[PDB]
């Protein structure tokens, strides 16, 4: 809410400071990436 | 007396037979009886022990001689079998679907094997002649193997990666490889949970015999395509209730005894050949 005014009681995060002094909002986790690369197995090397 | 040289015996035809010499074995010598487990369920008599002892002795051998050896099944007694009695007979129940582990297992102990230990992480191996195997036996044996050609490099295989091996066995508690004779493969085994040997069949051991409880005949216990003998010391019996079949050892353990004779390499006259 904005003070000196009748807008109050409003959810939701305003852009005035969303930092809110906090220099960085952190989210930790795990990720997992199924892709398709390129890789010979080693098997397309020189015979020798 | 003179152990370490094959003197040649001169016998003459027209010698008196000597007297039967069954009793004086019977009563000189061990037996021993290799059952499943399931045989002792089905029997479901704590004392059975004590009547075949008393059968056996009706039969001829001290009550002090007769051995009973109790095995879970064939896979698991194919692990390091010791089979030490001066006669071993052993029951196999047939599974049409372990015909392969039936035939390594009497393979194992219907012939005697002379081993030597196997460095498959230091040493290419190569299977010199026919009568050369590779006998694995662990909890989980897995072998694959990798041909190389005359210049070390695999054939069908790269030896840096295990990926490309062709696998041989899996999983097996006993199996006896055969690979091509003359060439040098580099091996993967499951070291850690089983053991691999390179072992020469020096020929029967007449020791042991092997009766077949309720098959077919399936036993190959040669490597050679062309021939599947069955020799005296492997049997084959039908049945339906144990006791008939302990009845049946009991009764002809005359003639199973007659099929078997004292380990040739075993006693004081086989000093200095390999063993005793
Ligand atoms: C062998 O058996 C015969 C006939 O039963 C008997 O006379 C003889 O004493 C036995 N023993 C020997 C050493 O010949
Ligand atoms: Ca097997
Ligand atoms: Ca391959
Ligand atoms: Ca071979
Ligand atoms: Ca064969």
């Amino acid at each position: 809410s904005i003070t000196r005014t009748r807008v109050s009681r409003l959810y939701g995060l305003p852009a005035a400071n969303p930092n809110n002094g906090k220099e960085y909002y952190e989210v930790a986790g795990r990720f997992s990436l199924i892709s398709l690369v390129p890789s010979n197995d080693d098997y397309q090397t020189p015979i020798t | 007396q003179n152990y370490g040289i094959n003197l040649p015996i001169t016998g003459s035809m027209d010698t008196a037979y000597a007297n039967s010499t069954q009793e004086e074995t019977f009563l000189t010598s061990t037996l021993c009886l290799y059952y499943p487990t399931e045989a002792a369920t089905e029997i479901n008599d704590n004392s059975w022990k004590d009547t075949l002892s008393q059968l056996f002795l009706t039969k001829g051998w001290p009550t002090g001689s007769v051995y009973f050896k109790e095995y879970t099944d064939i896979a698991s007694f194919s692990v390091d079998p010791q089979l030490y009695c001066d006669y071993n007979v052993v029951l196999m129940k047939y599974d049409a679907t372990l015909q392969l582990d039936m035939s390594e297992l009497a393979d194992l102990i219907l012939n005697e094997w002379l081993c030597n230990p196997m460095d498959i992480t230091l040493y290419y191996y190569q299977q010199t002649d026919e009568a050369n195997k590779w006998i694995s036996m662990g909890s989980s044996c897995t072998i694959k193997v990798c041909p190389l050609n005359t210049q070390t490099l695999g054939i069908g295989c790269l030896t840096t990666d295990t990926a490309t091996f062709e696998e041989v066995a899996t999983a097996e508690k006993l199996v006896i490889t055969d690979v091509v004779d003359g060439v040098n493969h580099k091996l993967d085994v499951t070291t850690a949970t089983c053991t691999i040997r390179n072992c020469k069949k020096l020929g029967p051991r007449e020791n042991v015999a092997v009766i077949q409880v309720g098959g077919s005949d399936v036993l190959d216990i040669t490597a050679d395509p062309t021939t599947a003998p069955q020799t005296e010391r492997m049997m084959r019996i039908n049945w339906k209730k144990w006791w008939q079949v302990f009845y049946t050892v009991v009764d002809y353990v005359n003639q199973i005894i007659q099929a078997m004779s004292k380990r040739s390499r075993s006693l004081n006259s086989a000093a200095f050949y390999y063993r005793i």
